[PDB]
């Protein structure tokens, strides 16, 4: 983990010998790190598509907007187009290659 | 004491292979059919 | 339906068996998980990534703990960069291997 | 750099098109997925025999909760409630009192598990490795109300359960 | 008032309304609608049971976690009574079939039953006590029911000298046994009747007036010793019932006229039967003799309790009877019986 | 003896009812997923002697497997409604358990309980395949301790 | 290592399988255009020749 | 100050029908509103 | 020859686990008749193998007891009567049996390991685990003044 | 200025047209949902639930809240045409479990310190 | 960075994106208002609500542009504002691998032209966005609650809508079907001011005032 | 871990050496009974010269 | 060591008990209000109290990293015994 003691927890014989890692682990562990204000939009290749999060901080300890991207949420959308002159059975091909997951698609 | 974690062998760990190994079985398609016709004509007899 | 994947309102209006439309009716699942985020705190965040979608564990927050550190302007050591792919392509196993299979299984 | 993935032209040779067709009217490749699900039958099952056998499991392993006590007998909790400030889901409710001697350790020290995430958030957020998340996945019930501990019973588990985490922070202390 | 014990909430699930609910044989339809509204508003309530527990499952989604507690109890045996009733604040007797079993005769679940369930809360001291007794008990009435009744209700009042008795007329809903009584007879040809039923009027109540009228009677301060009787808002003679109910299940009502002795043996072959009885000699009374009105009695509009109509509820119950070529047809298109309420 | 005979009509009865009943492809959330872990091999749902089958006339559990939502409401209620008698229910996982992670949310009930009766409440978030697979265990054990005709003999 | 050894399995089981086929190759196609019009990502451009990989 | 088929709607804006929070707590609900006082021991 | 020498393995199956009755106990009960080293055996009962030459995950294995805290479950078992010490070594969280090292005894461990209570009367019930908080004036006791 | 920019009613003249034809589409809507939808009520009290709600909203002068509202009225109303919605939806608008909220200032302070 | 813990950056990028920051503004100066590259890489561009779909137009079709994939749509609503609710889009260009973000401002009740015709994935993305943050955009196709419960009154994600809602649902044996009651919670949502009373960031302080 | 003719039935149904390596695991696994790690020290674990100001 | 209450049953470390009035105690018919034996009240004021020669000591818990963090308690006051508050064990001056 990244050093820098007030992002990251301190090691566990660190926390319980040395002042600065125990009084960093009680508050990272009470408030959380401070992350500044600001808005991204990081996007990851996730084995579907380009899961990603608009992060949105206001500058405290905790965030103000997270939406999530959700490749199946597009993926879904577009379930109309795809199916189009298909039987039955053939929808339940096309929901399957799209890999539909409904705790990400819904969110 | 050195500093000891999960660590690779010193040599590294061996060749992973990751391509397709599909076997190629079976026999000749007209030998396939020679056979199908040879023990047919067989039946008839 | 065990072809409906989990969860959803998938309204067909067929003539025959032809699919004229396919509305998906979405949110039979729904939790306000982004609303739950903004009361929580980032290190309290972490687990809602892991359960946006049951295919890929640690894809996900991969994206989220990129989305902070990277806000943050601090960049993870050397060591846990190469954890990290290298789970996130055992990950990518992980929603491959049904996302053909259990393609398969509603396939037949 | 990538690798194109669905296009091979089939030669048009009379041995390769008699090889198709042959293919298509005796059915070959289609017995290949035939013949091999054979050879996998003979394979033995790699089913375990439940309860009699159970599953492999490591050390740092989240279960129930289990509040432990120092070797004296005094138990660890400090009521410093990060557990409480972290806990994602808020199964935590802490409440303190100093009675008479060196053990104000809760008033309340109630742990949620239907609204428990099974995190283990509060593990490692003890100073005094207080809570811990047992080794043991096997607590079910029948009752709403069972899947709730009090303090008296994560005092009960930990009591319970107590030498196997013994041994497994034994091993894991250096991990984390 | 107990010092734990003080209302709380906005009357919901989670909240206290400060009633520890000890309703007997809940495993039935009284039961269900008044642990329903006991749960509904937030109270303790401790059901005993003697059946088994899967068919007692069904009110476990009735309250709050912890708020509903099954416990075994045996009508013979005392002490099973004490256990069930000595953390209570009001203990209402539901429990009494309508037929007789070889175990528990008419006489054992209506007087004997009541009498232990009247003394033991007594002698424990719970504030209140509610006792069901049919609104038609009477003495010299033909069937052992009316009887069982009437002494039940004289033993609980002199035991209980605070019990509130409740009398209901004609209680109908879903599974109410009393429409789809008739409802389940055109299975057997026609509809056999007792001189085409035309000598005898009822007064039914749905389920809800009656279940909301118990709590009422359990929060009224002045309920105690009072021996309401819930009654239906309209009377209609005994033919424009099956009339009525035939019509809105629309299946063909063919009247049978029955002498009163060949109905009275035909209960006696139904009786016979070692599972539950269809059609008893009591019930061949029951629904024979007619309703009687006690305007001296108060009812159920003291409570601020309005008698839903018949006609409004019966379809709710007349859905699951009737046929495809029908089933969704609205109940404006049936018309209510002819009413000859007093 | 009577009570004897019963007793042994008895034993025939959950014998049947515990070793064939057949659990409900119904699955909501992450706890699916694991419920079909446990369905793989390496657990072999089948070698206990259960079948999933589909449709409400169908099975004889209900396996809640997710988190519970306002809009699923009225179909799981109806869903569950639609098996036939006897009927069994188990709670996956702490969401369904009651609220779970997203207890306070607008979207979810906290409980699936409170929408329909449960027999047994397994924990875990994720619970693992090896917890659940004990809880139809205890179903099993649960089932084997009834008395449907042995009260009815004694009503 | 074990691993490779097992997508050749799935592969052989339903790639060169014709009733896999059957039900599955030209059952459901998107352009090029409406692919990335739709917001689609991952495999659903790969496959639709997108030249495009996060 | 986009002139698009303007109309002088200047009546104080009414969102509480659209938001539609619930009776009780449009009306029964004393909104108050200041700035938060500091810890006396921060 | 190698047939006739899974025909003599039964053959040693059946000689080796108690004869005949064992045999169709276990087969009856244990659901298999697999034979393995006798790793340990608890204070409660419970008969505990080891055969490292079977695969993973089928290398460690437990045979319940017929009696444990008077709840016979010589036919009905769940994976919840395995002690705290060994049920590490079951699920194979280490490799060594709590023979070989047992596990730092202190005073206040369970001496009598138990199982879920569940349905049981000794099943748990939840209850306020704090004093009462606002305590109510108490009436005078003397009568009107 | 404060002058604000409409999108379908210009004024209260065509906003009070829209709301016209809600009846119209709903008015038409109620029997044969009743019919439809398994429901047990008459159309009778079908009729005067779609009443009452047109009073529940007989306040606002602001045209754009009446079209914002406008749209919402024609979108449970399509929710119904097509069975979306199931018999608890709209029992929903059906008030009929809930307890009685108290209304006169004695019940209130006999119910508790709800204000 | 020979330090190994703060990120490194990409100065060739942030003035690259920074040049073209300034070229839309030039070709669009009507709609653009202020357009700003953050510190970590990411140029976002600033129009005017009425011109939402030429702005979009443009970067679909210009050849410089070419931003052809409407990623995420989302409306970060901000109570202090006039208009609360900034609808914030989201675009990335294939042929430039570089992502751009262009965003407006919306209250409750003004209306927004629909994007579903310059971007079709824009069409969910807009069922969802009416029904947690109840902005309605003008002609949309079937604009309609595709997130919520049937008629669950109410945009859930408003600053002013509680996390906990306002109605809650159970089973009622005496209607036989589940019923919906106000919420009642068994344990309320303990609100936990953690937010530091000391400042944290110096560089992003606002000036006095 | 099976006989020598099945296993050849095995290896000529498939048309692969499957034998050489199985599905199911053996003893080729590491033993879940490791000695102590010795993790190591960061970057910023330098004693001296580590001002908070520089990183 | 539990005692009883009045009631029949028994009290909790915390030194709750239900009253014998109240309803919610139903709960514990045909079910236990198990309570833990060992009461932390009872479980740490037998054990000895150490005699360091020293005027600060490092108390651990014992363990070493396992224990509690290191707090150094301060043994002047010869009127009273010095502990740790995180374990509560006792410590003392050698006489002086
Ligand atoms: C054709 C089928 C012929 C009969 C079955 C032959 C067979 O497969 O024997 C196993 C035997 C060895 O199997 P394996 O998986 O290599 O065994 C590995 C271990 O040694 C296996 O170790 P193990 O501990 O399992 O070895 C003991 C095992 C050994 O089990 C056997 O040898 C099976 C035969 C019964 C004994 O017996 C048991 O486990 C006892 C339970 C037996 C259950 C009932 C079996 C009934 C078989 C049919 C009876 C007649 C009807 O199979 C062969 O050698 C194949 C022979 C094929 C002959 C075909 C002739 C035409
Ligand atoms: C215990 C039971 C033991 C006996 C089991 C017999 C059935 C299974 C045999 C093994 C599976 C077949 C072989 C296989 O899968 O791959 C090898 C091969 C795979 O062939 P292929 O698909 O690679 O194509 C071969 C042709 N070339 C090389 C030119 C490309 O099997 C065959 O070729 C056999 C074809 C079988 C055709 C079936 C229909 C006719 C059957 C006879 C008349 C009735
Ligand atoms: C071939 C099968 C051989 C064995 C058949 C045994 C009898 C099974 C009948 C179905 C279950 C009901 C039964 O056993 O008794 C009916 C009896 C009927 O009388 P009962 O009163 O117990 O029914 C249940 C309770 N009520 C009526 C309120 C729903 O029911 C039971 O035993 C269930 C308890
Ligand atoms: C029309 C009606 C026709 C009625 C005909 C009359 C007989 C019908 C039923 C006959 C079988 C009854 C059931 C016997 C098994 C049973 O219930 O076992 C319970 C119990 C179950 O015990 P258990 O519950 O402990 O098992 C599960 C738990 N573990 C796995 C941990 C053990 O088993 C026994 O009693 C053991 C002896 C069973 C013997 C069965 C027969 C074996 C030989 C069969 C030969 C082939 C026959 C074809
Ligand atoms: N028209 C009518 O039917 C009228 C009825 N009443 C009386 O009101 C009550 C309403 O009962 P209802 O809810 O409809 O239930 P049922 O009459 O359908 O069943 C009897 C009820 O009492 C229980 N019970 C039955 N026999 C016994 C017994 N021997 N010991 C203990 N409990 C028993 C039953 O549960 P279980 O079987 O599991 O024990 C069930 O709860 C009955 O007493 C009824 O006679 C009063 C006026 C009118
Ligand atoms: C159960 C069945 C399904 C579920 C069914 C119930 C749910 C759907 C309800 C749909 C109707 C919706 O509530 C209300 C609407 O459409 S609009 C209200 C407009 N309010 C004003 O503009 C304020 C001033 N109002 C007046 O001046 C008059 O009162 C009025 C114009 C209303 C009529 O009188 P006149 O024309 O002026
Ligand atoms: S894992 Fe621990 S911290 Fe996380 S929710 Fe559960 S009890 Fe709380
Ligand atoms: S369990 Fe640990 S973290 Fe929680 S209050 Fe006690 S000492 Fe603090
Ligand atoms: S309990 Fe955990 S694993 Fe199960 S559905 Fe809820 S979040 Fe997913
Ligand atoms: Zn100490």
């Amino acid at each position: 983990k990244v050093d820098d003691a007030k992002v990251s927890p301190p090691k566990r014989a660190e926390m319980k010998t040395s002042m600065e890692s125990l009084i960093h682990h009680f508050k990272l562990y009470t408030e959380g790190y401070q992350v500044p204000p600001g808005a991204t939009y990081t996007a990851i290749e996730a084995p579907k598509g380009e899961f990603g999060v608009y992060l949105v901080s206001d500058g405290s300890s905790r965030p103000y907007r997270c939406k999530i991207k959700a490749p199946g949420f597009a993926h879904l959308a577009g379930l109309d187009k795809m199916s189009k002159g298909h039987m039955l059975a053939d929808v339940v091909a096309i929901i399957g290659t799209q890999d539909i997951v409904f705790g990400e698609v819904d969110r | 004491s050195k500093v000891k974690q999960d660590m690779p062998p010193p040599g590294g760990y061996g060749p992973i292979d990751y391509k397709r190994n599909l076997p190629r079985r079976g026999l000749s398609g007209y030998s396939m059919f020679a056979v199908g016709i040879g023990t047919l004509l067989f039946g008839y007899w | 339906h065990p072809a409906a994947h989990g969860v959803l309102r998938l309204v067909m209006e067929l003539s025959g068996e032809m699919v004229r439309k396919c509305d998906p009716h979405i949110g039979l699942l729904h939790r306000g998980t982004e609303k739950l985020i903004e009361y929580k705190t980032y290190l309290q965040a972490l687990p809602y990534f892991d359960r946006l979608d049951y295919v890929s564990m640690m894809c996900n927050e991969q994206a989220y703990s990129l989305a902070v550190e990277k806000l943050l302007n601090i960049q993870p050591p050397p060591r846990a960069q190469w954890i990290r792919v290298l789970f996130g392509e055992i990950t990518r196993l992980l929603n491959h291997i049904m996302a053909v299979t259990t393609h398969a299984l509603d396939i037949g | 750099t990538y690798k194109f993935v669905n296009m091979r032209e089939p030669s048009m040779d009379m041995k390769s098109v008699t090889d198709r067709a042959a293919q298509t009217l005796l059915w070959t490749e289609l017995v290949r997925g035939l013949g091999m699900t054979l050879s996998y039958l003979f394979r033995e099952p790699a089913t375990i025999n439940y309860p009699f056998e159970k599953g492999p499991l490591s050390p740092r392993f989240r279960g129930e909760h289990a509040l432990r006590r120092y070797p004296s007998g005094e138990e660890r909790c400090i009521a410093c409630k990060l557990c409480e400030a972290v806990c994602p889901a808020q199964a935590i409710t802490i409440e303190a009192e100093p009675r008479a001697d060196g053990s104000r350790r809760t008033t309340r020290y109630d742990i949620d598990m239907t609204k428990c995430i099974y995190c283990g958030f509060c593990q490692e957020a003890c100073p005094v490795d207080a809570i811990v998340e047992g080794p043991n996945f096997e607590f079910s019930t029948e009752t709403h109300e069972e899947l709730l501990y009090n303090k008296e019973k994560l005092l009960n588990n930990g009591d319970k359960w107590e030498a196997e985490i013994a041994a497994n922070i034994q091993a894991d202390y250096l991990y984390r | 008032l107990h010092h734990a014990l003080i209302p709380h909430g906005k009357g919901g699930r989670s909240s206290v309304s400060g009633i520890v609910a000890t309703v007997f044989g809940a495993t039935g339809f009284l039961g269900r609608y008044v642990v329903n509204h006991l749960g509904r508003m937030g109270s303790q309530v401790i059901v005993p049971y003697r059946c088994e527990p899967y068919d007692t499952m069904h009110l476990r989604p009735m309250g709050d976690l912890g708020q509903i507690i099954f416990m075994e109890w045996n009508g013979k045996d005392k002490d099973s009574i004490r256990k069930v009733v000595e953390h209570s604040n009001v203990v209402i007797n539901l429990v009494g079939r309508e037929w007789e079993t070889k175990n528990f005769d008419f006489e054992d679940v209506f007087v004997k039953i009541p009498h232990a369930i009247a003394q033991v809360s007594k002698e424990a001291g719970v504030e209140k006590l509610i006792h069901i007794s049919h609104l038609n008990a009477d003495i010299k009435s033909p069937s052992r029911y009316l009887r069982s009744k009437a002494v039940g209700e004289k033993e609980v009042r002199a035991a209980f000298p605070e019990a509130t008795i409740i009398k209901p007329s004609d209680i109908f809903g879903r599974e109410d046994r009393f429409l789809n009584y008739f409802a389940s007879m055109r299975w057997f040809g026609g509809v056999p009747l007792i001189s085409l039923g035309k000598e005898t009027v009822k007064q039914p109540v749905y389920i809800v007036d009656v279940s909301k009228g118990i709590i009422n009677a359990i929060k009224d301060p002045d309920a105690k010793g009072k021996t309401f009787a819930f009654v239906g808002p309209n009377r209609y003679l005994l033919f424009d019932l099956v009339q009525y109910i035939f019509a809105v299940a629309y299946r063909p009502f063919l009247p049978y006229p029955l002498p009163h002795f060949a109905y009275r043996w035909v209960g006696r072959l139904f009786e016979v039967s070692p599972f539950e009885p269809w059609t008893t000699r009591d019930k061949v009374e029951r629904v024979h003799m007619s309703d009687m009105t006690l305007p001296h009695l108060p009812g159920l509009e003291d409570l601020g309790i309005q008698a839903t109509p018949l006609e409004l509820k019966a379809i709710e119950v007349l859905r699951r009877h009737r046929t495809y070529r029908w089933l969704t047809s609205e109940m404006e298109d049936v018309k209510p019986a002819k009413t000859v309420n007093i | 003896r009577g009570e004897y005979v019963v007793a042994k009509l008895d034993d025939l009865v959950n014998w049947a009812r515990r070793s064939s009943l057949w659990p409900m492809t119904f699955g909501l959330a992450c706890c699916a997923v694991e419920m079909m872990h446990m369905a793989a091999p390496r657990y072999d749902m089948d070698r206990f002697g259960v079948v999933f089958r589909a449709s409400p006339r169908q099975s004889d559990v209900m396996i809640v497997a997710g988190t519970l939502t306002n809009k699923m409401a009225p179909a799981l209620r109806k869903v569950y409604d639609q098996m036939p008698e006897p009927r069994y229910v188990v709670s996956m996982g702490s969401c369904a358990n009651g609220g779970g992670y997203y207890h306070y949310s607008y979207s979810v009930v906290r409980g699936c309980d409170r929408i329909v009766p449960v027999d047994i409440y397994v924990p875990g978030c994720p619970p693992t395949a090896e917890a659940l697979l004990y809880g139809i265990l205890q179903l099993q054990r649960k089932i084997k301790r009834e008395k449907r005709l042995r009260i009815w003999y004694r009503r | 290592k074990n691993f490779s050894f097992r997508i050749d399995e799935l592969e052989e089981m339903l790639t060169n399988n014709r009733i896999w086929r059957n039900r599955t190759v030209d059952i459901g196609v998107v352009t090029a255009e409406d692919a990335l019009n739709y917001g689609f990502s991952g495999v659903m451009l790969r496959g639709s020749g997108i030249q495009w990989d996060l | 100050t986009q002139d698009t088929q303007l109309i002088a709607v200047d009546e104080k804006l009414d969102i509480t029908t659209l938001t539609g929070v619930p009776e009780e707590h449009i009306k029964t609900r004393k909104v108050r509103i200041f700035v938060p006082a500091r810890n006396n021991m921060q | 020859m190698e047939l006739v020498q899974v025909l003599r393995r039964g053959l040693q199956q059946v000689s080796g686990h108690g004869g005949l009755r064992g045999y169709l106990r276990v087969l009856f009960r244990a659901n298999d008749v697999r034979v393995g080293t006798l790793v340990g055996e608890d204070k409660y009962g419970n008969k505990y193998y080891e055969d490292n030459k079977q695969f993973f995950g089928r290398h460690r294995w437990v045979i319940y007891t017929t009696e444990m805290n008077g709840r016979d479950t010589f036919w009905d078992v769940d994976g919840s009567m395995v002690p705290p010490e060994w049920h590490r070594w079951l699920h194979c969280m280490t490799d060594d049996p709590p023979t070989t090292k047992p596990p730092t005894a202190r005073k206040y461990i369970w001496t009598n390991h138990k199982f879920n209570v569940s349905g049981t009367p000794q099943q748990y019930v939840p209850y306020s685990t704090t004093r009462k908080k606002i305590q109510e004036w108490v009436p005078p006791s003397t009568p009107y003044k | 200025g404060t002058s604000v920019k409409p999108i379908f009613s210009r004024d209260m003249n065509e906003a009070k047209r829209r709301v016209r034809e809600l009846y119209r589409a709903w008015y038409r809507e109620v029997p044969n949902t009743v019919h439809l939808f398994q429901l047990d009520i008459s159309v009778k009290q079908g009729r005067d639930k779609v009443r009452e709600m047109f009073m529940k909203n007989a306040h606002v002068t602001d045209p754009r809240v009446v079209d914002l509202l406008v749209i919402k009225g024609k979108m449970e109303l399509e929710e119904t045409i097509n069975v979306w919605k199931q018999r608890t939806h709209i029992m929903r608008f059906f008030h009929e479990t809930e307890a009685p909220r108290p209304t006169d200032f004695l019940s209130k302070f006999y119910v508790g310190h709800d204000p | 960075d020979t330090r190994p813990t703060i990120r490194p950056r990409n100065d060739v990028v942030h003035k690259q994106l920074s040049a073209f920051g300034q070229y839309v503004a030039e070709i669009l100066p009507k709609y653009v208002q202020q357009v700003q590259v953050s510190c970590f890489n990411e140029l976002e561009i600033f129009i005017h609500p009425d011109g939402v779909i030429p702005v979009l137009t443009f970067l679909r079709d210009h050849t410089n542009a070419q931003f052809k994939s409407l990623a995420d749509l989302t409306a970060v609503d901000v109570p202090t504002r006039q208009n609360r609710f900034e609808i914030v889009y989201n675009l990335l260009s294939l042929r430039f691998n570089s992502r751009i973000r262009v965003k407006t401002y919306t209250d409750e009740l003004t209306p927004i032209e629909s994007s579903v015709t310059v971007y079709k994935a824009a069409n969910w993305y807009e069922r969802e966005i009416w029904d947690m943050f109840g902005v309605f955009f003008a002609n949309h196709p079937d604009l309609r609650r595709i997130l919520t419960d049937y008629g669950f009154e109410g945009h859930p994600f408003r600053k002013d809508f509680p996390l906990s809602g306002y109605v809650e649902l159970r089973y009622d044996d005496e209607v036989k079907r589940v019923v919906a009651e106000p919420v009642e919670l068994a344990q309320e949502f303990r609100k936990f001011d953690l937010n530091s009373p000391w400042e944290a960031f110096p560089a992003y302080r606002q000036p006095p005032e | 871990s099976a006989t020598r003719v099945i296993q050849l039935l095995r290896n000529w149904a498939s048309g692969r050496d499957l034998q050489a390596k199985l599905q199911l695991r053996y003893q080729e696994i590491s033993k879940r009974t490791q000695p102590p790690p010795k993790l190591p020290v960061g970057p910023s674990h330098k004693l001296s010269n580590n001002y908070y100001c520089t990183r | 060591g539990v005692r009883t209450s009045p009631t029949g049953e028994k009290v909790t470390h915390t030194g709750q008990a239900y009253d014998d009035g109240d309803y919610r105690r139903v709960r514990f018919s045909d079910r236990q209000k198990e309570v833990n034996e060992n009461f932390a009240i009872d479980l740490i004021a037998e054990q000895p109290v150490s005699e360091v020669g020293s005027r600060v000591i490092s108390c651990d818990g014992g363990g070493g990293a396992l224990g509690h963090p290191r707090v150094y308690i301060n043994l002047d006051k010869e009127t009273k015994t010095g502990t740790c508050g995180y374990c509560g064990l006792q410590f003392r001056q050698p006489h002086h």
